[PDB]
């Protein structure tokens, strides 16, 4: 019965911990992209 | 006297009277573009640094 209470949390914690993942993600993407580029042409 | 007039004689064999327009501008720009390429990439990595730094910690 209690069970269910208990699954929520780590679902929901599991949840937030993908979404703060997401943003260092895009974070670390967006600093690739940055440096492909301003390095492509520096010549 | 000696060393004066030798000194003298060493300018009349090397003046002609121009500008001598080389320069080395161009090397100079650069390398600082590449510094400051290279500060870019130190900020973004800072940032980077606190939000991993931010999520460990709950």
């Amino acid at each position: 019965s209690e069970e269910r209470r208990e699954i929520a949390e780590v679902n929901k914690k599991l949840k937030q911990k993908n979404q703060q993942l997401k943003q260092i993600m895009d974070q670390l993407r967006n600093l690739i992209w940055d440096i492909n580029a301003m390095l492509a042409m520096r010549n | 006297e000696a060393e004066l007039s030798a000194q003298i004689r060493y300018l009349t064999q090397v003046a002609t009277g121009q500008p001598h327009e080389g320069s080395s501008y161009s090397s100079r720009k650069d390398c600082q573009m590449a510094l400051k390429r290279v500060d870019y990439a130190r900020l973004k990595l800072s940032d980077v640094a606190r939000t991993c730094e931010q999520m460990l910690e709950n």
